[PDB]
């Protein structure tokens, strides 16, 4: 809609303000911050950086509505059935008797 | 040398005749996939390195100074340290076709690189095969030609109940 | 006037009332084909294209067509 | 003076339209056809049965077996193909002519 | 330097077929280039005559073609399979029985879902054969 | 497979090159909008948003050479799958989508989440950005099932409708010299009456339906442009 | 230009000596920039060193500032001097379009080699130096001149339109400027008149904020190569690079009074790279120094006082004005009395047309007073 | 977009353009294929086809 | 069902078959006939770009290991959802 | 025979200039037309003033 101004340093509330799931990750928590997710939207919100919200959702519904939603329909593995037919690794290898031609050299 | 042309044959074959793969042939295909994929980290870690490398000053202080988003403590020791180490000596800042350039053109030859002698140690293990794989390999290379029905000429090794169509 | 969707076109009046009153109407320069002028009618005395071609005629000739094109198999059948 | 319209042939023109007007658009649009022609160029004889003929299929005549046979006779005489050979029977040549003398 | 990429490397003198070439702008020039000829999006004019002379000979081509090559196929369909299911066997029978069959066939199409369905269920009792009479 | 086969354009095309090998001005548009983006003066924006003027206009020509003409009986709309109409606004909208993406500037989607730094973020916010992200893919799949729709409904019910006519008209006109002829008058007045009716509705939805299958594109693109003031 | 057979010969037997002489060029104008790099990274700004980013307010692209990124080295005819600095300038064009042609080849294999007989046939694209004679430098001279008419045009309606169509100006002696900006070069602009479109352009559009298609226009005018353009910031690049060294070139000049001391033919190239005097318009010595002193005087006093050239944009414009050629007419006047539709005299008119030519013929005045008459007669009866 | 040209007042003003002829002649073949086919479908001897229930496009389509 | 025949393309002309490898074989040797040449250097942009993605998706192919079963892209019936063969 | 216009309007179409109005432009020069004698008689007086002073 509008033009937007990315906000000054000194515009930028502390990370101590900011509040997770339950309450602030304060001293003695703050490696908690990296663990959660909301805790990381809320100073996301707050240092007006949405778009680290924003960009990564509408990017994989496009990634899911071009590339892979064709590939995971028409080469995507099935639920396996029941009765499954494992292989019993017994084709492929040589005849007895049998002489394979000479790699190169 | 050019080993794609002669391979994309022998995978189009395997493809069409993948029944008779063995574990063997699928193990080196899973390294191959393994190998494509260290190659992409390792081209896209030196992309990285000589894009920061030749960033602008201003650009490495914006992106490596205040604020902190976690502001644990050991985040901005970290951005101080790259930016201290980035900014003390001179740096090569070059912009626009130059920079395209220096970033991409060793990424792009060490990729490519990594990737061809892969292929070709591909082919050498297929070469030593013992399977029908490894025959229809050296048999390739050795005529020029992709032999179909080849494991039902030599009569391949086929399940112990799949063996009447050999019984002649 | 209308025929089906197709509507004739009229053109606008430029002049006003009092210089139009001024205007002498000589009929005698006028063209054959356009004399005792009818908005509602105006092609009452244009010339035919064909001479003696009716505009029955034509509507005659398509129904003729018509009941050929139904009937000529009656009379002249083909096999398979 | 100088326009791209007025001035350049067609081709030249296209591949300036193609190339420095409409270029991501051109670049979908081949993307959709390499995936239809992909993903959407196939028809069983099922399917052609079902759907592919006008009034229907007239399985009186069978077309699609005549079809299939030209191919196969064109196949063999071209590439030289002993269709008497084990594999295509599953059994010897001599068998095939006790078969052959017992039918 | 093989070949030009202006339009303006001309292969033909100015005056090549220029007589037929006018024939051709008057033709197309007469009805459409005038003020009341104003186009929507360039296809749909406004001269009344375009339309009452393009609709008709439009329809009467498609009808043409759809008539004599794409029901021709269906009518050929219903001879064969109602007459011995071979086209030998419709052959061995009269232009008439043809005609006959054919104008049947133009009934049931104008029947369609509005009319009589005697035309193809066979009412119990019927002495007409049936499905499997060729069979 | 590969099928040969023909659009049905041929004569059209035939009228296009005698009626346009000379210059003549178009002032009737059916989507006039993509012209016109801007209302309020000295407003003026940096992004190319007058390069779907082109497409606009040849995409109206093709889709009213087509469904407008197709009301002609056996007329043929070539283009008329499913598929092949997703292709099409596939085509367009994702080219459009991309072109806006490979800008590289995040900060465009930022309206994406919608709401205030009041609501929950988590729990309303993501929500709705999600709902957001989902509509703009419904919204193509939108307007290709809209204008595919349209077109097979309308046609479907011309052609039940022709042929009860047909029947009505040919199989009981004979009521004209029996006694129940008053009858048989009024229903083919009713007939007449809704023959001309439909043929009305089908030739406005058409142009509407391409206004708004155009007015789509439009507002895809409007939802990313940005407007610098002139000082 | 068109390819020809002449050129192509041409270029194939003086391909290999300008092969060479480009190498040594190239070693010469590596020096000349190691100097000039090495006095800008020691002397230049903070902000111009350290490479401070710009960013558009509606989408936050970086482009290069013209007061930031862009620095007038006052001081340095003590290191260079001014033919070294033109040197480079010729130096870097013949290096970016042989650049783009090495990097086809690279590209393509041997699969050029045809893409480069099509090269070789044209001078449009060849480096100076593949011309080893007076008449050769004069055809290749002809045909970027040729190239920057078939360029320019394009790139100044695109800025008129954009601007004309989007925003107003705001005084008088702006409208004046803007109006008196586009004239053709026929007519000679008053640098004076013409200064506030800088500032008024300044107000709508900076170089920073400047189109991919109008830079692409630019560098077409320019002789620089588009293809492949890729993102606006490289050939962007490319030009603030070259009229940075325009621009202390000209201090240089300004400060030291050089053009006046300055041959006719040096005093040519050098309005040429500035995209003032076309060659095939045969200028001598009084127009040509005529226009470089309009040049001068656009740049305006505070060039000299501190090194700020006006808006970039607007300064290309008005340079790339002396291409924009009026738009040619040829054919005798008796022409005009021909007759344009006398193919359809044959056909004659309708019902309709005559209808029309009776109503709004000599006529028309009769026509509607009876017509006017009978409709009221009838409403009256009616009523 | 329908804003001018020859408008025939009446049916026998159709004969003062050749568009509007071929107009007519079109309308006439329209118009009167209908008794054709009220003729020729609702004929005396009109005969349903004997073997009509040997076949019919409703088991084909099913 | 009649009414909805009438949306069906009314100017086909011809149809011709042809079986993936065929074409697909034949694809493969002009690429090969192209690239060959040693004036086109391996390392070339446009060689990797005829060979790379090719040769990954095969190689993808190779290595999938699926629990189902994928019926034959070209059988002569696939209509029947009771009989994958 | 009227080069100008022509060549103008082919620029504008082929650099993406469809519009075919121009409102600002034309506000700016919708006013513009040749002075009366008397007009003409008040600006150079105007013009001899200011030289004067
Ligand atoms: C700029 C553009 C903007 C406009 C966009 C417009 C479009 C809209 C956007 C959305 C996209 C729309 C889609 C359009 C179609 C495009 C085509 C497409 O979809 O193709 C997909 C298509 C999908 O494949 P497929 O054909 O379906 O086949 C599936 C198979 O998996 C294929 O098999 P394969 O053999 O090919 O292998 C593929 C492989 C691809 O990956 C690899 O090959 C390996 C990895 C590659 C890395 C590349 C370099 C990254 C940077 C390196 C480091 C730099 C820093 C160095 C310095 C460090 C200092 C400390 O992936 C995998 O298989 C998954 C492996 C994952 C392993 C995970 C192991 C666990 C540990 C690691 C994860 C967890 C960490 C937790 C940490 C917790 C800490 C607390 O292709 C691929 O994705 C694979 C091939 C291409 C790979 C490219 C790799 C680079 C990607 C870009 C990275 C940089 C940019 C992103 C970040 C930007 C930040 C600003
Ligand atoms: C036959 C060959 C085939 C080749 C295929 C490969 C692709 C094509 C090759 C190249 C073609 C030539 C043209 C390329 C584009 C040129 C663009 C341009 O003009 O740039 C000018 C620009 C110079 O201007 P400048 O003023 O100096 O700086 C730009 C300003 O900063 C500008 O300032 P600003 O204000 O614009 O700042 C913003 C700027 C800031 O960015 C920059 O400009 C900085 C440079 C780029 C940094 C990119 C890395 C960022 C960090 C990545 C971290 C990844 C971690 C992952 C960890 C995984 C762990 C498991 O842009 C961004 O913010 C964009 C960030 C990137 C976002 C990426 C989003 C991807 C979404 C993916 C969706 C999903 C995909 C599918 C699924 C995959 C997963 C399954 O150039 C650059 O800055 C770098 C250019 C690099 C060119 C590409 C080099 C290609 C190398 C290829 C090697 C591999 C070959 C493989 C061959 C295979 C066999 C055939
Ligand atoms: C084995 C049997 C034979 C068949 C072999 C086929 C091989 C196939 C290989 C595998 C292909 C796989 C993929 C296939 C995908 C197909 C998809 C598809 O169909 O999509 C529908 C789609 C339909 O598009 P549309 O919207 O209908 O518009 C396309 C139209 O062409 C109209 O578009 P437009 O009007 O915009 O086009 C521009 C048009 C602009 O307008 C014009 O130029 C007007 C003319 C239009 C001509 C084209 C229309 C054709 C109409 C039907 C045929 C006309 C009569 C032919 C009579 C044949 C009698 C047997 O100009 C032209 O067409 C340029 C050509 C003009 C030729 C003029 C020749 C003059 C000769 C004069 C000689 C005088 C000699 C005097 C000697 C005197 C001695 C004393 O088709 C296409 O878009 C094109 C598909 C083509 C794919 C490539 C096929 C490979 C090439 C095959 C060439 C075979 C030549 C040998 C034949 C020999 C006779 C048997
Ligand atoms: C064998 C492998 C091949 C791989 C595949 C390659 C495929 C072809 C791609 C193109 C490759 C390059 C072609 C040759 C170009 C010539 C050298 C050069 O850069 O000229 C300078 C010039 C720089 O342009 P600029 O705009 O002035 O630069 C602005 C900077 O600010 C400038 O900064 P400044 O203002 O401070 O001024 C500095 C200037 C000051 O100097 C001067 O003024 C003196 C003159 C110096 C330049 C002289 C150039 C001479 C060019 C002609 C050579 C003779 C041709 C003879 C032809 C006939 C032969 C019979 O010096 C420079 O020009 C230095 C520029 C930076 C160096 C760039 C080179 C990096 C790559 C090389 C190292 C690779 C290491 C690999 C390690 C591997 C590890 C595993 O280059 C150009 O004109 C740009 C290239 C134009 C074509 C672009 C085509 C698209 C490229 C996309 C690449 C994407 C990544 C790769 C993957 C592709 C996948 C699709
Ligand atoms: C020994 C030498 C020294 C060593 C080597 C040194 C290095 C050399 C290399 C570097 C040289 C660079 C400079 C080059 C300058 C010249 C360029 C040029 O071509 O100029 C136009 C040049 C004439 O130039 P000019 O006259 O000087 O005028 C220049 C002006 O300034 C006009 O200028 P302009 O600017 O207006 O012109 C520009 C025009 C240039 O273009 C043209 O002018 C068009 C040229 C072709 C026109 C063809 C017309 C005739 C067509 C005939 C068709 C067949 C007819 C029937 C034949 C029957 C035969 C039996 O437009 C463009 O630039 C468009 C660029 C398009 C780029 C395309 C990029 C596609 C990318 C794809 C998308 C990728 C997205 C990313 C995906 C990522 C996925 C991961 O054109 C020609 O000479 C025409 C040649 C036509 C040849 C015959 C027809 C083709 C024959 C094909 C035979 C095939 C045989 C094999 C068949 C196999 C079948 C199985
Ligand atoms: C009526 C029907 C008629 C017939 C129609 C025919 C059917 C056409 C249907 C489709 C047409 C539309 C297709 C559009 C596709 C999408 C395009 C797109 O997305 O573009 C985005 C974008 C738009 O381009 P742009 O740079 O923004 O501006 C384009 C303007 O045209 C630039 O214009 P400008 O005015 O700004 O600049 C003018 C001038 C400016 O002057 C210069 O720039 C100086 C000279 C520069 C020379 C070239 C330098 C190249 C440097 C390296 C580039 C990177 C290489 C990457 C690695 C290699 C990848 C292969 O540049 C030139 O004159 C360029 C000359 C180029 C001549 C070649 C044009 C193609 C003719 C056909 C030849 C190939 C035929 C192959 C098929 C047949 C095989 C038997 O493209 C790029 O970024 C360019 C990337 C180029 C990468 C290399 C090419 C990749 C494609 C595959 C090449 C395969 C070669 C095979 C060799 C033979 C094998 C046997
Ligand atoms: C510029 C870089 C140059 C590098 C040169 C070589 C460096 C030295 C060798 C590096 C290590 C190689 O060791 C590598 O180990 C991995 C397992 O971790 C093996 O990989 C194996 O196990 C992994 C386990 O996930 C499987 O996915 C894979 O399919 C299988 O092949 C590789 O087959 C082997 O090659």
């Amino acid at each position: 809609g509008e033009l937007f101004v990315r906000p000054k340093l000194e515009e930028i509330p502390p990370a101590d303000q900011c509040r997770g799931f339950f309450g602030p990750l304060n001293d003695s928590l703050k490696f908690l911050r990296l663990l959660d997710i909301k805790w990381m939207m809320n100073r996301a919100v707050a240092m007006r950086r949405e778009y680290l919200i924003a960009t990564p959702t509408l990017f994989t519904f496009i990634w899911m509505f071009t590339w892979k939603g064709a590939v995971i329909y028409f080469w995507g593995d099935r639920a396996p059935p029941r009765r499954m037919d494992w292989n019993t690794e017994e084709t492929g290898r040589l005849p007895l008797g049998f002489k394979p031609t000479p790699a190169p050299l | 040398t050019k080993y794609e042309l002669k391979m994309q044959y022998f995978d189009e074959w395997m493809i069409r005749w993948r029944k008779f793969q063995t574990e063997s042939d699928w193990e080196i295909e899973k390294g191959r996939q393994w190998w494509r994929r260290f190659n992409m980290a390792v081209s896209g870690a030196l992309f990285c390195g000589l894009v920061l490398y030749t960033s602008g000053t201003a650009t490495l202080k914006r992106q490596y100074g205040l604020p902190h988003f976690f502001d644990i403590g050991v985040d901005g020791q970290a951005k101080e340290t790259m930016l201290k180490t980035l900014t003390s000596r001179w740096r090569y800042t070059p912009q626009g076709y130059g920079r395209v350039l220096i970033t991409g053109v060793p990424t792009y030859i060490l990729f490519v690189t990594l990737e061809h002698y892969r292929e070709r140690r591909r082919m050498q293990q297929y070469l030593q095969q013992n399977t029908v794989f490894g025959e229809q390999m050296r048999r390739l290379l050795s005529t020029g030609k992709i032999e179909e029905y080849l494991p039902v000429n030599i009569k391949a090794t086929l399940p112990a109940s799949q063996q009447a169509i050999y019984n002649y | 006037y209308n025929m089906l969707v197709f509507r004739d076109p009229k053109r606008r009046p430029q002049l006003s009332e009092e210089e139009r009153a001024k205007v002498v109407v000589n009929q005698a320069e006028w063209p054959e084909e356009f004399k005792d002028f009818d908005p509602d009618d105006p092609y009452k005395n244009s010339p035919e294209i064909i001479k003696g071609m009716s505009s029955w005629n034509l509507f005659l000739w398509g129904v003729e067509c018509a009941f050929i094109y139904q009937f000529y198999e009656l009379v002249f059948p083909k096999s398979i | 003076v100088y326009t791209r319209w007025k001035c350049d042939r067609l081709p030249v023109f296209q591949l300036k339209l193609f190339t420095q007007e409409y270029p991501m658009h051109a670049a979908v649009g081949i993307f959709t056809i390499i995936f239809l022609w992909k993903h959407m160029s196939h028809c069983s004889e099922e399917t052609e049965r079902k759907y592919g003929w006008w009034a229907g299929y007239p399985y009186w005549r069978d077309p699609i077996a005549r079809r299939n046979e030209t191919k196969y006779k064109q196949m063999i005489i071209n590439n030289d193909v002993d269709i008497t050979h084990p594999k295509w029977t599953g059994c010897s040549v001599e068998q095939l002519e006790e078969l052959s003398r017992v039918v | 330097v093989l070949f030009s990429t202006y339009r303006s490397s001309r292969l033909v003198s100015k005056e090549f077929l220029h007589g037929p070439v006018m024939r051709f702008r008057a033709l197309g020039e007469y009805y459409f280039q005038r003020a009341w000829n104003g186009t929507l999006n360039w296809a749909l004019p406004g001269e009344y005559r375009l339309y009452a002379v393009m609709i008709p000979f439009i329809y009467f081509y498609h009808r043409w073609h759809n008539d004599h090559t794409l029901d021709r196929d269906h009518v050929e369909k219903a001879m064969i399979m109602r007459w011995g299911g071979t086209l030998e066997d419709v052959r061995k029978l009269s232009a008439k029985d043809q005609l006959r069959v054919r104008c049947f066939t133009d009934i049931e199409k104008l029947y369609s879902a509005y009319g009589p369905k005697d035309t193809y269920l066979q009412p119990p009792g019927d002495t007409l054969p049936g499905k499997d009479f060729y069979r | 497979m590969f099928l040969f086969f023909f659009c049905d354009l041929f004569w059209l095309r035939l009228l296009l090159c005698m009626y346009y090998c000379v210059w003549s001005r178009l002032c009737f548009i059916v989507y006039f909008n993509c012209l016109m983006l801007i209302f309020d003066f000295l407003l003026f924006c940096l992004f190319d948003l007058y390069l779907f003027v082109g497409l606009c206009l040849f995409l109206l020509l093709w889709f009213m050479l087509f469904n407008l003409y197709s009301l002609i009986l056996y007329y043929c709309i070539t283009y008329l799958n499913l598929y092949l109409l997703f292709c099409i606004v596939f085509l367009l909208y994702i080219a459009f989508l991309f072109l806006f993406c490979f800008l590289c500037d995040f900060f465009l989607f930022n309206n994406l989440l919608v709401g205030d730094s009041f609501m929950d973020v988590f729990f309303i916010r993501f929500l709705l950005c999600f709902l957001e992200c989902f509509s703009l893919l419904c919204r193509c799949l939108s307007t290709f099932l809209r204008l595919f729709c349209n077109l097979l409904s309308s046609h479907f019910l011309l052609l039940m409708f022709f042929d009860f006519f047909y029947f009505i008209f040919v199989f009981f006109f004979y009521g004209v010299f029996c006694y129940w002829f008053i009858l048989f008058i009024f229903v083919f007045c009713f007939c007449l009456l809704f023959y001309v009716f439909l043929y009305l509705l089908d030739l406005f939805a058409a142009i509407l339906q391409l206004f708004i299958f155009c007015n789509m594109i439009l507002q895809l693109i409007m939802d990313f442009l940005l407007f610098l003031l002139f000082v | 230009m068109q390819g020809s057979w002449s050129v192509l010969k041409k270029n194939c037997s003086n391909f290999f000596p300008g092969l060479l002489a480009f190498a040594q060029q190239t070693q010469e104008a590596y020096g000349i920039w190691l100097r000039i790099y090495n006095r800008q990274q020691k002397y230049g700004p903070t902000d111009f060193v350290e490479q401070s980013e710009t960013f558009s307010p509606d989408y936050h692209k970086r482009f290069h500032s013209q007061d930031k990124n862009m620095w007038v080295d006052k001081e340095l005819c003590t290191e260079v001097s001014q033919k070294e600095v033109a040197r480079l300038m010729t130096y870097k064009l013949d290096m970016w379009r042989m650049a783009h042609c090495a990097g086809a080849l690279l590209a393509t294999g041997g699969y050029a080699i045809p893409f480069g007989l099509f090269w070789l046939a044209n001078d449009t694209w060849v480096p100076s130096s593949f011309n080893l004679t007076g008449e050769e430098l004069r055809a290749w001279r002809e045909a970027q001149d040729l190239y920057r008419y078939r360029s320019a045009p394009s790139y100044l309606t695109d800025t008129k339109w954009h601007f004309d169509f989007h925003a107003y100006p705001w005084n008088e002696t702006q409208e004046r400027a803007w109006d008196d900006l586009f004239e053709k070069n026929d007519v000679r602009r008053d640098p004076k008149v013409v200064r506030p479109a800088a500032e008024m352009y300044d107000g709508f559009i900076k170089f920073e904020l400047i189109r991919r298609k109008s830079l692409r226009h630019l560098c077409r005018s320019m002789n620089i190569p588009t293809f492949p353009m890729l993102a606006r910031l490289c050939n962007g690049t490319r030009v603030r690079d070259y009229w940075n060294l325009a621009w202390c070139e000209d201090y240089m000049v300004i400060t030291q009074r050089l053009h006046e001391s300055m041959t006719d033919e040096e005093l040519y190239d050098y309005a040429w790279r500035r995209y003032l005097a076309p060659y095939d318009k045969n200028l001598n010595r009084e127009q040509l120094m005529e226009r470089v002193e309009d040049y001068f005087e656009f740049l305006g006093p505070d060039f000299v006082a501190h090194g700020k050239a006006p808006n970039l944009v607007i300064l290309t414009n008005y340079v790339l004005g002396y291409y924009n050629d009026p738009a040619y007419l040829e054919g005798d006047i008796s022409e005009l009395d021909k007759n344009d539709y006398d193919h359809l005299a044959s056909w004659g008119k309708d019902a309709f047309l005559r209808r029309l030519e009776f109503e709004n013929g000599p006529l028309r005045d009769q026509v509607e007073a009876h017509t006017q008459r009978l409709l009221a007669e009838r409403a009256a009866i009616a009523k | 977009m329908l804003l001018g040209g020859f408008v025939p007042r009446r049916f026998s003003q159709f004969n003062r353009d050749p568009c509007w002829m071929f107009f007519i002649f079109s309308v006439g073949f329209w118009l009167g294929e209908y008794p054709a086919m009220m003729i020729k479908y609702n004929a005396r001897d009109l005969v349903y086809d004997p073997h009509r229930y040997v076949w019919s496009h409703h088991d084909d389509h099913h | 069902s009649n009414p909805a025949d009438h949306f069906r393309p009314n100017l086909k002309a011809l149809t011709l078959y042809a079986e993936r490898q065929h074409y697909v074989d034949r694809w493969l040797h002009v690429k090969e006939r192209w690239l060959a040449p040693w004036y086109l250097p391996w390392w070339s942009p446009l060689f990797q770009l005829g060979t790379w993605y090719s040769q990954r998706s095969r190689n993808l192919f190779l290595v999938e290991n699926h629990l189902s079963y994928r019926p034959y892209k070209f059988r002569r019936n696939d209509e029947d959802r009771n009989n994958p063969y | 025979w009227c080069p100008e216009v022509r060549d103008r309007a082919e620029l504008e179409v082929d650099i993406t200039g469809w519009q075919w109005w121009s409102p600002l432009e034309e506000r700016r020069l919708l006013p513009v037309r040749l002075r009366s004698v008397n007009e003409v008689r008040e600006i150079m007086s105007k013009t001899q003033a200011k030289k004067s002073a």
